[PDB]
């Protein structure tokens, strides 16, 4: 089965700057996905087929990577930026990552 | 626009049987998968099952087989061709299935898969004791 | 001299990917059948003998079976064909109405149940004002109860008006086939070695498809091309398991269905002008109708594709099978038309084993509905009459659609299930070999020649 | 005196060879290209869509030099920068499959030139046979 | 080079101008013209409707001298009886649309010129081959 | 221009036999006004003035 | 006291379907090939006459 390894997810920093969270596979070839959830609220679409950006979606969400290795990087951050993120390949899923207002 | 509906909270007793409904609207039913999905409190996320319902063709997961039911309820008549109702059934209840449960549908492009799921329901909390 | 000056030139071959409609034709021996009893020959011009089948060179081409177009035309086109087949005949709304029903007589078991049920009731005669008693047998998965005394009514009087069939329309495929219009071409892949998607080092091209005939058909499609040498396993993508999995196979295996009951029509008059067949007495023994296939080759192909299938998983792999999950009807077992009645057929007696790292006959029960609807519309409900005499089919059972289950939690076993789903994946198991593309003439290349004034 | 020549293949059938030896078959690519109760007007628009395509085809090779000579030659010289190839490789190397996905770019003016360089032609001999 | 030039109309945009200017644009006026459960009858129609006017009227022009030129000349001479016009004055002055109205009554005997005349150039040539 | 119609209505669906829906108006809840329509005053007037002259 | 609908003396009676709408949408018009069509853009016509522009 394919697990999906999160790196390194907590992660504090201040507004307007950059960050980048890091995810990896045990088996290539595949396309990768990434979603949002915020505090008590119904998580959101925001990366499908590794590059592609979903309705209502500003373009400073960037994801990349090849292989078995993706990233996915924020420019210029803002306040409703601060959530909890996850990568997907197919029904398995990633442990998660942290960010947090420093 | 796409809409869904899930119902109310709920409470269980240990070794009881629960029934949830999901209700689509905004779309026509025939056409489009329901997938039903998990979130436990330092588990991550957890994928159940799939369901098609143009003939209701069902698939669970295999840790999970033997112990849940999924059906459909279309809607007959030329008036409101879109509106349908998903059910979901799981029995054998543990203390472990505390958590949040939500039905999903799929975005709806050209290179849009199957699992990237686009619309969600407000979610059910489910708490068994 | 190094001027080299443009010139242009009409008629190169040269083409591009495209999509348009197409064109419908069958052979000369279908009209000898007159007076369109069977469909497609209103809408068909005969076919003509030993079209050109051009052989190419080095040209190489990449084909995709899973995004390809035509075949959402072809399951367009069917669904019209069948509508376009009904009108001209009778509706059935005077049938609506209560029926008085009880057991046929046979000496029952309590715990088994009746297969069939008796029914009595009142129908208009050819005048108005007469009025008389009548009776007929129903299937149990027709009528339901209504709610001292016991009294049913029909499954679909509550959503729906309801067509019969004429009895003139056969019901058999014949050998449709597609043609191009004046402008486009046919490609076809001869390679021995193709799963479905990718290039092609040996193509040819042509102007007309070889023989198709359609049938329905859920699980274990019927009458199908065989490959030419292995079992041939495709997919869209293997690791996602939302897909179904195609599985043509290289030898067909003789499959036989019968119903034994001999049956007796009716004909019961409703108006002016107006038959409807009724289904009268039964002359024999209540049996069961079932199907037959042999032991021995039906275990030597399952293990020919489990020996295929290992080199997608990884050698070291326990694979079985199991029965469907659930669901409709027409999904769990397999379902076909044969002799203008159909079957849904029980197929949990052949998906029950497992396979480890290194003269007798299975039969199998058979159920029959008379009302259908297929292709699931909203207000399309289609009656069948019932036929003469003891009813049995031969056929070859040709190729399998396969699901996996979606196995997480670090599990060695990879179970596989049949799953009918849409009626695409039959046509698509036949128009795995043609894309469509169109012409372009007047290239235009540099050379060293000039027009003089 | 021919035991074994190559003989004639169908239309297409030259189209995986090299454009030198493809170019001595055009007239069986041409030939195949104008002939050989809803349904009907299906096949009616297919049959009108198909000669409003080589009608098309036969106006925009007239307003050019040649109505019907099928081969021509004019007065615009090729620009290398187009296709930065030699001569002495493209009629001995290459297929127009080939060749199709390298002039992709260059597309359009090449038509637009043509058009212009018949219209000049045109008046100027206008004006000859004025002063004529 | 160029600052600011007429660049080009529409079709039918010089039609105001006189026609010594609108000679110059002519294959924007010749381009638009080809192509750009009962109604699919009214379109299939149309369009037959526009092919058969647009092959009618390439038939006529190819029974006289000129099938594809798009500017021809001939050997039938003015007969000034017709327009009693100077030749300086036409081609500085009027437009096409001013220009119908004043030729109207003289049409349909000049196509039978034209007709006659090309025959026998046809015939003559014929016989000048002949004995060639 | 306003227009309206104050009522609340109530549909209902009766059926006439296989597959046929009809409806009909069933409850009404509320006063019983009447429909009607509004526009301003003084941009009529104006209007008018305008045609008139 | 009885009553009985207006038309069932005359003719029969059909019902819309509720599925389909009742609200305009731009209609465009277009001109087949070979054909054109005019447009006077003069700020005072009165809808008959000549038009400059
Ligand atoms: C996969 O493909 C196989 C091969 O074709 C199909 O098997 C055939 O199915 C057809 C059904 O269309 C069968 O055809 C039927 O045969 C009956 C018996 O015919 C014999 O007897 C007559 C009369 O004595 C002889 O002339 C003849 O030569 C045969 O020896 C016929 O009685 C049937 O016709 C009935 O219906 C028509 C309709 O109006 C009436 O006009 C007739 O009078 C008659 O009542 C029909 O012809 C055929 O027997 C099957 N086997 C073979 C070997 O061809 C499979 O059906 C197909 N798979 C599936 C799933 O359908
Ligand atoms: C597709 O085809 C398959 C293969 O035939 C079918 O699978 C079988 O389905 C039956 C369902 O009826 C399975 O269950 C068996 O049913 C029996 C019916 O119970 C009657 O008798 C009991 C008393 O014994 C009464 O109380 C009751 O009211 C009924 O009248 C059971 O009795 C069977 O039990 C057997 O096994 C147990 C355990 O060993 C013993 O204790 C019993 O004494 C008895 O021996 C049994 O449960 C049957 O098992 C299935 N077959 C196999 C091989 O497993 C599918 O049903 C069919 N698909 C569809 C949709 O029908
Ligand atoms: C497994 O499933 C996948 C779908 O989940 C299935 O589809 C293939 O996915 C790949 C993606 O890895 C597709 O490749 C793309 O094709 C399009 C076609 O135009 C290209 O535009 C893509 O370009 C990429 O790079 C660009 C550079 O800027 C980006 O802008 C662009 O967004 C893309 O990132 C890329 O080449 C592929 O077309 C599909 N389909 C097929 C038939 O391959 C895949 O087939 C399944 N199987 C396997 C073994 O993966
Ligand atoms: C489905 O039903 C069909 C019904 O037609 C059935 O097909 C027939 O099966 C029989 C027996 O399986 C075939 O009969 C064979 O005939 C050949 C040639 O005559 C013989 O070689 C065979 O045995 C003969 O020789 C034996 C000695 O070697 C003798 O002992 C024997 O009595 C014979 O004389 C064999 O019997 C028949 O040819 C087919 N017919 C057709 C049209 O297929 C089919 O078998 C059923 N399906 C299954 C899976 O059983
Ligand atoms: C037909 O019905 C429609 C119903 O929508 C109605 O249109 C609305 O009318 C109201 C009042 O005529 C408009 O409200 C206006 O809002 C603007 C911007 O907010 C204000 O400038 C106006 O007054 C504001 O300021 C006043 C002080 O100067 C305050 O005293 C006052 O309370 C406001 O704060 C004015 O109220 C509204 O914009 C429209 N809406 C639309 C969509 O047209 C319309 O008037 C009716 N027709 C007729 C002929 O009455
Ligand atoms: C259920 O099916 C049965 C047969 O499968 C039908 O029963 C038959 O009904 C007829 C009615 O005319 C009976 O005929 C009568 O039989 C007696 C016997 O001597 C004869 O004297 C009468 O003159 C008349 O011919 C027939 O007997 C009866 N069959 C049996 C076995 O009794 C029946 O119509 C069906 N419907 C029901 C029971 O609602
Ligand atoms: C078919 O048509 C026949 C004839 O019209 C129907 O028979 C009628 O059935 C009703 C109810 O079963 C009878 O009403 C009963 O009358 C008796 C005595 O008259 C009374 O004791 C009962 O309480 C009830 O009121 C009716 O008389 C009878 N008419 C005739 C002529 O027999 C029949 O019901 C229709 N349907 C079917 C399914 O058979
Ligand atoms: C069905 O046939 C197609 C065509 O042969 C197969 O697709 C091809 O699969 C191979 C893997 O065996 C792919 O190779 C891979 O290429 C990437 C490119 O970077 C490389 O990084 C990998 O390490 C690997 O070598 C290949 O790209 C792919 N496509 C084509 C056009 O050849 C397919 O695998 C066959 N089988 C099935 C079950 O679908
Ligand atoms: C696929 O295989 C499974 C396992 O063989 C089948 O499950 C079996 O389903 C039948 C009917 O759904 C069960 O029969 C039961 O009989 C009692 C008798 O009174 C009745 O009260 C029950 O409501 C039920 O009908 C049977 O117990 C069950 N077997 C097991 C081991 O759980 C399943 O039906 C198969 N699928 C198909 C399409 O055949
Ligand atoms: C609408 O516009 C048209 C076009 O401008 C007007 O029609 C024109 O009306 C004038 C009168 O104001 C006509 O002039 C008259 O001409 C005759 C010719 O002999 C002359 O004898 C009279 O004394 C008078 O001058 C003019 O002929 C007429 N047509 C055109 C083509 O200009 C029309 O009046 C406008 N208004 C309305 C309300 O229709
Ligand atoms: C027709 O068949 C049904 C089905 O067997 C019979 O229903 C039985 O009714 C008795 C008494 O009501 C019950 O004890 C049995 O258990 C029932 N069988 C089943 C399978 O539930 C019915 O009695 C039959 N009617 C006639 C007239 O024979
Ligand atoms: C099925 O039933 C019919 C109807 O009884 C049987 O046809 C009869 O066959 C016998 C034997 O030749 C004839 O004497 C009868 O006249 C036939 N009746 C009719 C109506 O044709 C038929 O044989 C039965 N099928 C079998 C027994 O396989
Ligand atoms: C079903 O399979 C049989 C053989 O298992 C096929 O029968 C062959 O058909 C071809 C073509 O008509 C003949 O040349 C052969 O002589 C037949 N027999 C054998 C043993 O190959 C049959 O065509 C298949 N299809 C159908 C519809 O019956
Ligand atoms: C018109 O009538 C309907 C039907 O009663 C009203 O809808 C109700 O609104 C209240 C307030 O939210 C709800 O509690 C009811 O459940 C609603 N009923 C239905 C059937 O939806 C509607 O509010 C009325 N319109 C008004 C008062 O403007
Ligand atoms: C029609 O009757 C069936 C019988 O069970 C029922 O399930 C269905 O809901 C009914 N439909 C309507 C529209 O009444
Ligand atoms: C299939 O046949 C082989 C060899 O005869 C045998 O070993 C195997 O057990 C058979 N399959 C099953 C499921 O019994
Ligand atoms: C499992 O496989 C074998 C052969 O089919 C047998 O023991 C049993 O009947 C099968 N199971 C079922 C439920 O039929
Ligand atoms: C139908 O009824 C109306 C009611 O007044 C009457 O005016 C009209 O003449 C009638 N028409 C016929 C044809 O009876």
């Amino acid at each position: 089965e394919i697990v999906l390894t999160q790196s390194p997810g907590i992660l504090s920093l201040s507004p307007g700057e950059t960050a980048t969270l890091f995810c990896k596979a045990s088996q290539g070839g595949n396309a990768m996905t990434w979603y949002q959830k915020r505090r008590g609220q119904v998580p959101r679409l925001l990366i499908y087929d590794t590059s592609r950006r979903a309705s209502g979606v500003p373009d400073r969400f960037v994801g990349s990577g090849s292989g078995t290795d993706f990233f996915l990087t924020i420019n210029k951050l803002d306040r409703e930026d601060f959530a909890v993120y996850y990568c997907q390949q197919f029904e398995f899923f990633g442990l998660g990552s942290e960010l947090e207002v420093h | 626009q796409v809409q869904l509906v899930q119902s109310g909270a709920v409470i269980k007793t240990p070794g009881s049987s629960v029934k949830i409904s999901c209700r689509a609207s905004g779309y026509n039913f025939r056409d489009y998968s329901i997938h039903w999905v998990r979130l436990i409190p330092d588990k991550g996320f957890e994928w159940i099952g799939w369901i098609k319902p143009l003939w209701g063709a069902v698939s669970y997961a295999r840790q999970l087989q033997g112990r849940v039911s999924m059906t459909r309820q279309l809607s007959q008549d030329p008036d409101d061709p879109d509106w349908g109702v998903a059910y979901m059934e799981f029995s054998g209840l543990t203390p472990a299935d505390t958590a949040e449960y939500f039905c999903v549908r799929r975005g709806s492009c050209d290179y849009c898969g199957d699992f990237p799921w686009q619309y969600w329901c407000q979610g059910t909390v489910v708490v068994v004791s | 001299a190094e001027n080299l000056w443009v010139t242009v030139y009409y008629g190169v071959p040269v083409w591009k990917d495209a999509e348009t409609t197409l064109f419908c034709a069958s052979d000369a021996k279908a009209y000898e059948t007159e007076k369109h009893n069977v469909w497609a020959t209103h809408a068909c011009v005969p076919t003509d003998p030993n079209p050109q089948e051009i052989h190419l060179e080095n040209v190489t081409e990449e084909f995709n079976m899973w995004k390809n177009n035509m075949v959402e035309q072809m399951h367009t086109d069917i669904i019209s064909l069948w509508d376009q087949s009904l009108k001209p005949c009778v509706k059935l709304t005077p049938l609506c109405v209560t029926l008085q029903c009880t057991n046929v007589t046979n000496n029952i078991t309590d715990d088994m149940r009746g297969e069939l049920k008796n029914c009595s009731f009142n129908m208009t005669t050819e005048l108005r004002d007469k009025k008389q008693k009548v009776y007929s047998l129903f299937y149990r998965l027709d009528v339901v109860q209504i709610n001292s005394n016991k009294e049913y009514r029909l499954i679909n009087c509550n959503t729906s008006a309801i067509t019969q069939a004429c009895p003139k329309v056969s019901f058999e495929p014949i050998p449709i086939h597609y043609c191009a219009p004046a402008g486009f071409a046919i490609l076809k892949c001869k390679d021995k070695k193709f799963n479905g998607t990718g290039p092609c080092p040996s193509v040819s091209t042509v102007q007309c498809t070889h023989g198709i005939k359609p049938v329905v058909s859920t699980q274990l499609l019927l009458n199908g091309s065989l490959a030419e040498e292995e079992v041939m396993i495709r997919s869209e993508n293997i690791t996602n398991n939302a897909k179904n999995i195609l599985v043509q196979f290289n030898t067909p295996v003789q499959i036989n269905c019968t119903r034994p009951n001999n049956n007796t029509r009716k004909s019961i008059r409703i108006g002016p002008g107006q038959a409807f067949y009724a289904t009268g007495d039964i002359i024999g023994d209540i049996r069961q109708a079932h199907c037959n296939v042999s032991k021995a080759t039906w275990n030597e192909t399952l293990g020919k594709v489990v020996k295929q299938l290992r080199k997608h998983f990884g050698n070291n792999t326990i694979i079985r099978f199991a029965n469907s999950s659930g669901g409709d009807l027409e999904v769990t077992t397999h379902s076909f038309n044969c002799g203008g009645e159909f079957f849904y057929c029980n197929t949990s007696g052949l998906f029950n084993s497992t396979w480890i790292s290194n003269n007798d006959s299975i039969t199998l029960p058979c159920r029959i509905k008379q009302i259908i609807n297929m292709w699931q519309r909203i207000g399309q409900a289609m009656y069948a009459p019932p036929i003469q005499g003891v009813i049995r089919c031969v056929s070859n059972i040709t190729g399998l659609i396969l699901t996996r289950d979606g196995g997480s939690t670090n599990s060695t076993t990879e179970t596989f299930r049949p799953g009918g789903g849409d009626m695409r994946d039959n046509w698509r198991s036949e128009l795995y070999k043609y894309k469509v593309v169109k012409i372009e003439p007047l290239g235009v290349a540099p050379t060293r020649c000039k027009r003089r004034v | 005196a021919v035991g074994i020549g190559a003989v004639f293949l169908g239309f297409l059938g030259a189209a995986g060879s090299t454009m030198g030896a493809a170019s001595m078959t055009l007239t069986v690519q041409a030939r195949n290209l104008l002939s050989g109760t809803v349904w009907g007007i299906k096949q009616l628009q297919a049959r009108v869509l198909a000669v409003e395509r080589y009608l098309r085809d036969q106006q925009l090779l007239g307003i050019w030099g040649c109505s019907g000579k099928l081969i021509c030659c004019t007065n615009v010289p090729w620009n290398s920068s187009w296709s930065n190839r030699n001569l002495s490789e493209i009629w001995d190397n290459m297929t127009w499959l080939q060749w199709d996905k390298e002039i992709s770019n260059y597309t359009q003016i090449i038509y637009g030139l043509l058009e212009e360089s018949q219209n000049q032609q045109e008046k100027n001999e206008q004006d000859l046979l004025a002063l004529d």
